[PDB]
């Protein structure tokens, strides 16, 4: 009847899951807060397109062909300006943070393909799609008037579902850890009290 | 930008306070060449130490020091350009609400510790002079400064007292082990703070242009990769001051701070101990055997 | 039994493979934990009577704990580097092979540290700080690995295989 | 009455501040003297502009857009030559050492902005500002006839206030260190002599 040996290992596992949950919440706190404390300063706003055009500049992109392919091809630079109605002023439209950081000169990147004509067509059909909407159509768009009043985005930096996963799952392990030790101390200390009958 | 006024508030309070305490002792010496004192032993002293319910003057100031250190971890993560979160939020407002306690607790220690001179140059007093005045300057100017605040990590050294007062920690051997372990963690986090400061600001003879944007966690990692002697060189100190500090931390960290011998004697001293009390459980019979047992 | 280490290795191996054949899709998850089964390799050599002295059983037990821990820690780095940090949208991943992670662990734990390969993700750096601090100064920094090494050298024999046709004699008492 | 324990710690702190002051002056000596022994060989002189022009070359610069932006844009090369009256000879005008070392081909760098027109205008208005002063107007300018007789600067390499801070502050810690030990040895050795009464 080895119940003492299993029980103490059960209590040690409960304490481990408590401490692991607390420490995991602490770690994920410090590394998520830089992204989160940036994106909560980026406001949702209404904006309207002033113009769409090519500026005659040409930029490189990387295409793929399987097996770590070092494929590269050029494409033409489009710019789009908006009136940001939350500041009554110009900004460039940039779609998302990855696009902006991979080329901050231009409003769009075509999905870089094997043939130049496929880059050209993609940029031209994107330009043509925006040529239909140079007007008062309010665009729900993301702006950072706190430290970056120059560019505006169509999308946020993170999908909040993974942020929430990254805090609910460690909190679940903390809750399981305390629930393990609170349930098990009864099956330890009160089981002997009721077996003594 | 301003920076030296924050530093001066600590340098002037510490050296000025050393001189006024020294000169108050000196004028009492001159007086014989020229030829409420009961209340301080009553108030605060009766709750600060060796008085059982004194958690409000130890466990609390520890938890506030950990909170102030966590707030420093938060603060060092930003590019310092914000003009909205660094005010009426979980930043300078709450930082001042934690630091005002340290002013009161320092005054309470000052009025109790009769010997002012030995108290003034006590290590935990020095940690207060390099923490508190800068935060008054920061709320007066309404501008945070990421200065020597990391020195709040040096408060972890006395964490053994909390586990001992709460009776969580048992043998004197385990108290020595936790004392050594806390000196390692607090020294690691302190040295990482000095590298952080010294790399994010350039060399002054270089017009501060050669700075490097290391995070505090890259400095914690750099110290570990260096003191284990792995040294990948994925991260390393590039400023002339940072290289001087790494030469000091390599020479002081190895061969003086490490190269103890009691860390093994206490480790085997934890293994010799056959028990303490025999929790006598009810309903079971009991017997004791002694004499020549072999 | 439930929270026994070898039981935990089964819970982190078996259900995922049922999910994989149900979805008809392999997943390169925690399967490397199967390397933790090598620890009991001493039992096989002992049951087959290949392995002799209790001293040699202790030596092979220690040696198998090193190999299984090395291959396990290399699995955790492999997983944690081929998937990015989640706060980075998983974009900062690094294409280390499992053998580059085995090599990285050896170059690190010997304290050579060339830095031709190293962990780049924030999670990988947290794991390397843990494996440096736990691998040195706790997992290494044993003392019985030398006492068993010299304990293998003291032993003057076991049985005297008596060969047929040769005569034999035994000498004892004060022999010096 | 623990005065012996505080006192010895006071003397050790005074000796520490003495040695720290001396060593800090030694360290800052070796690393400031390379800059200082360069700039004292760069003489102040009078010079006059011979010509201002663009040479038709075009150069890259780095612009910023927040969050470690890798923005880059081109600008046109201006050159300005002077007669350096301290040598009666040609030199190029270069404004400052950082400008010279970031592009030694050209006399000026525009503050690199998001749009090419803002670089062009900046260089053109700088050229136009100097077009008003192609003449005998003596320009107080810095030249190094000892080892660099080719380029001339409008500004020095260092602001002497930080040099002076970098020697006055460690000298203050040396003075405080000796003043601590000299004041405290009286409160040690003469206090007991006057208490023995
Ligand atoms: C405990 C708290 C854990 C700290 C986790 C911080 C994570 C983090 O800040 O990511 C940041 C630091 O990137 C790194 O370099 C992470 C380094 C991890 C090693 C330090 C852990 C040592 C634990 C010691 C515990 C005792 C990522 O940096 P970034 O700004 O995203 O970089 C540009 C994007
Ligand atoms: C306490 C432990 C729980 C951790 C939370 C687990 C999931 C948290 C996040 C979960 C993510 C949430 C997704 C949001 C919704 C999707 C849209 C997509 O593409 C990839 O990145 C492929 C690989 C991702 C996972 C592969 C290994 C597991 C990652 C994590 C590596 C192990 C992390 C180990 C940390 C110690
Ligand atoms: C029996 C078990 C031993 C099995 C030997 C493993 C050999 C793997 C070789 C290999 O996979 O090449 C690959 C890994 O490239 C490397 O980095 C190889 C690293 C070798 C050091 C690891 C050996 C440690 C042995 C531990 C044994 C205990 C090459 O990578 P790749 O995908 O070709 O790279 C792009 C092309
Ligand atoms: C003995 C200790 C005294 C050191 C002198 C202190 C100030 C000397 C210089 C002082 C500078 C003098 C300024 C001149 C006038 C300005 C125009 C501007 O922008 C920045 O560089 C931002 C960061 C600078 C300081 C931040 C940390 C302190 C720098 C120093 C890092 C700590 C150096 C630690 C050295 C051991
Ligand atoms: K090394
Ligand atoms: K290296």
């Amino acid at each position: 009847t080895a119940l003492k040996a299993g029980e103490d290992k059960s209590i040690r596992l409960g304490l481990f899951l408590i401490i692991s949950g607390v420490v995991s919440l602490f770690i994920f706190g410090f590394c998520w807060l830089s992204p989160a404390l940036q994106d909560l300063q980026a406001t949702e706003a209404n904006c309207t397109v002033l113009s769409v055009q090519q500026i005659g500049e040409v930029f490189e992109c990387t295409f793929t062909c399987g097996a770590d392919c070092r494929g590269t091809s050029q494409y033409p630079c489009v710019q789009v300006y908006v009136n940001n109605s939350e500041s009554n002023s110009r900004a460039l439209l940039h779609s998302d943070e990855h696009q902006l950081l991979t080329n901050p000169k231009c409003s769009y990147i075509p999905p870089c393909k094997r043939e130049n004509q496929k880059n050209l067509e993609s940029v031209m059909n994107w330009q043509q799609y925006w040529k239909d909407e140079i007007g008062s159509q309010p665009f729900t768009c993301y702006f950072n008037q706190h430290q970056r009043p120059d560019d505006v985005l169509l999308h946020r930096t993170h999908d909040e579902i993974v942020l929430l996963h990254c805090f609910l799952w460690p909190l679940v392990t903390f809750v399981v850890g305390v629930l393990i030790v609170v349930l098990t101390i009864c099956a330890k200390s009160l089981a002997v009290k009721a077996e003594a009958m | 930008r301003m920076w030296w006024a924050f530093l001066a508030s600590s340098m002037v309070t510490f050296f000025g306070g050393l001189f006024i305490i020294l000169l108050w002792r000196t004028l009492k010496y001159l007086w014989t060449v020229c030829c409420m004192t009961s209340v301080k032993d009553w108030a605060g002293v009766m709750i600060s130490a060796q008085t059982l319910t004194g958690r409000v003057l130890v466990v609390l100031v520890f938890a506030l020091s950990i909170g102030a250190l966590v707030i420093y971890f938060i603060d060092s993560s930003n590019p310092i350009e914000s003009c909205q979160n660094f005010y009426k939020d979980f930043t300078l407002q709450i930082d001042m609400a934690f630091n005002v306690f340290f002013l009161l607790y320092f005054g309470l220690r000052f009025i109790a510790a009769n010997d002012k001179l030995w108290f003034w140059l006590e290590v935990n007093s020095v940690v207060d002079f390099f923490t508190v005045p800068p935060v008054f300057v920061s709320v007066y100017l309404n501008r945070s400064w990421l200065g020597l605040r990391f020195l709040r990590a040096l408060r972890l050294i006395q964490f053994s007292e909390i586990l001992q007062f709460l009776n969580i920690l048992k043998t004197s051997n385990s108290i020595k082990l936790v004392n050594l372990l806390s000196i390692f963690i607090s020294t690691w986090l302190t040295a990482a703070g000095f590298i952080h400061l010294v790399e994010n600001s350039g060399d002054p003879w270089e017009n501060f242009q050669n700075n490097q944007a290391l995070t505090y966690w890259e400095c914690v990692y750099l110290l570990m990769v260096t003191m284990s002697t792995v040294g990948y060189g994925d991260v390393y100190a590039k400023t002339t001051l940072g290289r001087l500090f790494m030469v000091f931390f390599i020479l002081g960290g190895l061969a003086m701070f490490a190269s103890y011998v009691p860390e093994i004697i206490e480790l085997i001293g934890n293994r010799k101990k056959y028990g303490g009390s025999y929790s006598a459980v009810s309903g079971r019979k009991h017997i004791v055997v002694c004499g020549h047992i072999t």
